[PDB]
RNA sequence: UGUACAACGGGGUAUUGUAAGCAGUAGAGUAGCCUUGUUGUUACGAUCUGCUGAGAUUAAGCCUUUGUUGUCUGAUUUGU
RNA sequence: UACUGAUGAAUGUUACCGCAAUAGUAAUUGAACUUAGUACGAGAGGAACAGUUCAUUCGGAUAAUUGGUUUUUGCGGCUGUCUGAUCAGGCAUUGCCGCGAAGCUACCAUCCGCUGGAUUAUGGCUGAACGCCUCUAAGUCAGAAUCCAUGCUAGAACGCGGUGAU
């Protein structure tokens, strides 16, 4: 398990060449079920997001994220924790296969273990 | 298992301590604690602050250059394990960190000197 | 020749593995049927080495190698890098290039003598990729994908790219590698070639979800029988 | 919140009682079902986890476990329990003859302005070749099912000044109760190694009581299902030496442990976290039964072990790893 | 009445961020002057060095202590 | 006056180790890995038992990290107010600001959270009534997150035992 860092509500930018620059974060999938609070996303999980700035074909669309960057310390079984700089996620079907052809910044090393076609297209883990 | 050096202190960083930065241009950032990583956040040069071993390697506080120095190199090249050719290292390390401790003893006495 | 397995049930079989002339690489996870196919083809002729990159099953899409030498990125642990040495003989060299990109698979699409790399790589890798696998460099990329390791299936025998090749970029880029290529999918329709399946000179392994078409396509250009 | 633990109240005492023992195993010789010692802080573990089908196979993973303090437990007598329709019953309780300073402490709430009358006449009730102790160990030799064991903690070879030791109760799971009177005929007055009760790579549990607050906290709660990782040993220097790190050195930080002294004895180290605090005294038992999964299968290799000062920050592992790094300074030369 | 206890002293340990003062010839400038000083003076100088990873809290719920000093017995009740 | 809890005389005194009548009780659901792309099916699709790894909520612990913290009212800096001026801060309904151990204390963190009988529904076996048959009438085998124990919490203040002290 790793630490939680991207609410309900959060604009988590654009990491992929597919055309968008943000997401706002609108549900979590495989989230829990607590009392007066809402769910919180981490690193490699999947989140619908709509897409706040970006090109028409890709708005008007509600879609679900891969989130690559989490900006929140997290926990490696490897002893030392880390953070990124910002919060990002890329976009893909539920298939797991990338739009985009390639993703700036870097990719987490738990994402890329999880998803296979992430660390397919990725150009700099860690 | 890796003993790192700290980005700001260039101390032994252990696992289960300090906090790793990684940057949009993607290169480490390992730290030993909090407050050196507070202490980047603020922007300051490492080098300026004399705590550290940037500012001592650079004002010649502690030796930069030496023969023992060269010995803890990031070896790259891959060995097929000889029982023996572990078992000698045992006791270089032991000598070498003795020579280590005697030449900055050394070079302790040429910064000492100019009080008498 | 051509083989068809999985791994976890995953059909990106490039990904968690890599496979040269002189060896090949394989994850260590649960299931033994991933390594179990490659024991099944290649057999105590060249040896299948179980190990891992930076602690991750994610093995085949981070490294570069050929039959003369094998590089691993600067995230790779010390222990790794011991047991690599003590598992493959004098023929093969190994070393850790202290880098800023990790994914040597997304950037080093190489066999025995031709070598392609990304175009914003360092020069001292450069330097150290002709020396060591005994190959030439090139900094060249295909059809505006910008990561070549990924979207490029290579070997002596032939070549495979992503089907969005153009034919301009189709035979300039053959002529720089001196074989024939074919823009082809793998694994039912896919654009990740690379990743989607291993080659080399005497074998093909890839995913099960590899249609008919799809493999007299692999099996054409790679020439098996 | 959870109905089960009312009601939620304060303990009996520091030393909390084990309301159960585990089974029996005839077949076996006698062998002791528990043993007691004191927690003492929290260090850091990396290892390689040889665990199979796992997301974390052969990698190393860190991991916070803590260093029960357990001096050699010494027997000062033997008790038998018959079976009642009533539950139990202790018909006979007999004991050792010379007792240390520590367990006469005890019997005394008041020990500076006491005459140390004891276990005076009681040991010149021994004063023979039996007679009289000899009959009540035939007493327990007839009858009683289950048959337990008068210990006490070495209370001079820990660093606490409590100086006061606790008796505790300790049944034989050593079928053919003959045997088990016997095994305590041969063990009056001899002290208890801790590596003779538990190994290393054993499911244990650990009972203790809570942290208290403020009602809040000061429970005796017992938790089950945890590891010993090491059991290790005083008189062996480098014991937080691994076959990996081999640097000679002992698992006790720099400046002994966070409100705790130096480790001058035996010691478990326990995975995760006993309940209790530093100070506490524990009681470890084991499992109540052959608890069989894959979490109790591996044996465990230790890579390296923690010993930074946790009294504020640590960067170093030894004093020799201090003046290597600072060189020389001004107090020194 | 003894590795018995307490109060200090020492050590370990962290916290703050570079103590007041002193040595100053350094310090754009200069309040005012000259016999306009590669010793300017009489007050300064937004500061920098040596003391300065120092001063200070350093247990009031830290730990250790080969140092020093002060203590160690009042009243009541119980045993068909 | 129920209820949470806390003292308490008394059964030779005092002390130590316990037994357990009784009463309460506790965990919950999902996903993933192998079994598999196997049975199965024209294809489309696609299991499960066994072996594992995590998470949800609930509950019981716990401070090593994180965090509102604070009257070490810890130290640096600034101010209202001055003391014949540096020093000393004397003072400020708890003066402001930087940070901080000790504590208050949290899904804002971490760890822990069990196996034996006896059954229901049902599936049976032997086999009458009723010269066939029948899971049943007399027996007997298996079996629900059920039940009852094991475990856990409390210990009858008029339930009991063993042991030390004249």
């Amino acid at each position: 398990r790793i630490s939680l860092g991207l609410p309900v509500g959060a604009i988590m930018n654009c990491a992929d060449n597919s055309g968008a620059r943000n997401l706002y974060i609108i549900a979590v999938k495989g989230s829990g079920s607590r009392l007066n609070r809402l769910p919180a996303a981490s690193l490699g999980d999947m989140v619908m997001a709509t897409v706040k700035k970006g090109k028409p074909e890709l708005r008007k669309k509600v879609m679900p994220a891969i989130v690559v960057r989490q900006a929140k310390s997290w926990r490696r079984r490897d002893g030392v924790f880390l953070y990124f700089e910002d919060n990002a996620g890329v976009i893909a079907n539920p298939k797991g296969e990338m739009k985009g052809s390639a993703i700036t910044g870097p990719v987490g090393k738990e994402c890329a273990d999880l998803w296979p076609r992430v660390a397919s297209n990725s150009g700099v883990v860690v | 298992m890796r003993i790192y050096q700290c980005h700001f202190c260039s101390s032994p960083c252990y696992p289960g301590h300090g906090i790793m930065f990684v940057r949009n241009d993607a290169k480490e950032f390992r730290f030993c604690r909090s407050k050196c990583h507070k202490a980047f956040k603020q922007r300051r040069n490492p080098r300026k602050l004399k705590w550290t071993k940037a500012f001592r390697k650079a004002a010649g506080k502690e030796l930069a250059v030496d023969s023992t120095l060269t010995f803890a190199q990031r070896r790259n090249v891959p060995v097929r394990y000889n029982r023996e050719l572990v078992a000698t290292t045992l006791k270089a390390m032991a000598r070498i960190e003795e020579i280590r401790q005697k030449r900055e003893r050394a070079f302790y006495k040429n910064r000492m000197r100019g009080n008498k | 020749m051509a083989t068809r397995t999985q791994f976890e049930n995953s059909n990106e079989i490039g990904v968690f593995s890599k496979l040269t002339n002189t060896y090949c690489l394989v994850a260590v996870g649960g299931s033994e049927n991933f390594y179990s196919a490659f024991e099944a083809e290649l057999g105590d002729a060249i040896p299948i080495v179980h190990t891992t990159i930076a602690g991750t099953r994610i093995i085949g899409r981070m490294t570069a190698g050929n039959r003369r030498g094998l590089l691993v990125p600067t995230q790779t642990t010390d222990q790794e890098l011991q047991h690599l040495r003590n598992s493959l003989p004098d023929s093969v060299k190994i070393q850790r290039v202290e880098e800023r990109l990790s994914a040597l698979g997304n950037v080093i699409c190489c066999n025995d003598y031709v070598a392609l790399v990304h175009p914003d790589i360092d020069r001292e890798t450069e330097e150290l990729i002709s020396d060591v696998l005994g190959v030439e460099v090139f900094r060249q990329t295909i059809s505006g994908n910008i990561l070549v390791g990924s979207y490029c299936s290579l070997s002596n025998q032939g070549g495979l790219v992503h089907p969005q090749t153009s034919v301009q970029d189709q035979e300039e880029l053959s002529s720089l590698l001196q074989v024939p290529l074919v823009a082809g999918t793998v694994n039912r329709g896919s654009s990740v070639v690379g990743a989607g399946m291993v080659v080399n000179d005497y074998l093909a392994v890839t995913g099960l979800d590899t249609t008919a078409p799809e493999l007299s396509v692999i099996e054409s250009i790679f020439r098996l029988q | 919140g959870h109905l089960g633990f009312l009601p939620r109240k304060r303990a009996a005492s520091i030393r909390a009682r084990v309301k159960a023992f585990p089974k029996d195993d005839r077949s076996k010789p006698v062998a002791l079902t528990s043993f007691l010692g004191y927690k003492a802080g929290m260090t850091t573990i990396v290892r390689d986890l040889d665990r199979p089908g796992s997301k974390f196979h052969k990698r190393e993973v860190v991991e916070a476990v803590t260093v029960v303090d357990t001096p050699p437990v010494v027997v000062v007598g033997v008790v038998g329990y018959v079976e009642t329709p009533r539950g139990l019953r202790s018909l006979t309780t007999v004991w050792a003859e010379h007792l240390s300073d520590e367990v006469k402490r005890r019997f005394y709430k008041n020990w500076y302005k006491s005459k140390k009358k004891a276990f005076t006449k009681y040991s010149a009730k021994y004063a023979q070749d039996g007679a009289g102790i000899e009959r009540e160990l035939a007493r327990i030799k007839k009858y009683a099912s289950v048959v337990r064991v008068l210990v006490h903690t070495q209370i001079r070879k820990t660093p606490l000044a409590q100086k006061k030791a606790h008796l505790a109760e300790i049944q034989l799971n050593g079928g053919s109760i003959s045997e088990k009177v016997d095994w305590a005929r041969e063990h009056f007055e001899k002290t208890v190694a801790v590596d003779s009760v538990f190994e290393q790579n054993e499911m244990i549990d650990a009972i203790a009581v809570t942290k208290g607050h403020g009602q809040r906290g000061y429970h005796s709660r017992t938790s089950i299902n945890h590891k010993i990782y090491r059991v290790g040993k005083g008189d062996d220097e480098a014991n937080g030496a691994t076959s990996f790190d081999r640097t000679k050195k002992t698992i006790t930080p720099m400046g002994g442990f966070v409100h705790y002294g130096e480790i001058k004895n035996d010691f478990i180290m326990v995975k995760g976290c006993i309940p209790g605090n530093r100070k506490r005294i524990v009681t470890l038992r084991k499992s109540l039964y052959t608890n069989t999964s894959r979490k109790a299968l591996e044996e465990v290799s230790l890579k390296w072990i923690d010993t930074a000062s946790k009294f504020g920050k640590g960067r170093f592992q030894t004093p020799a790893e201090k003046h290597a790094f600072m060189g020389t300074l001004k107090k020194d030369l």
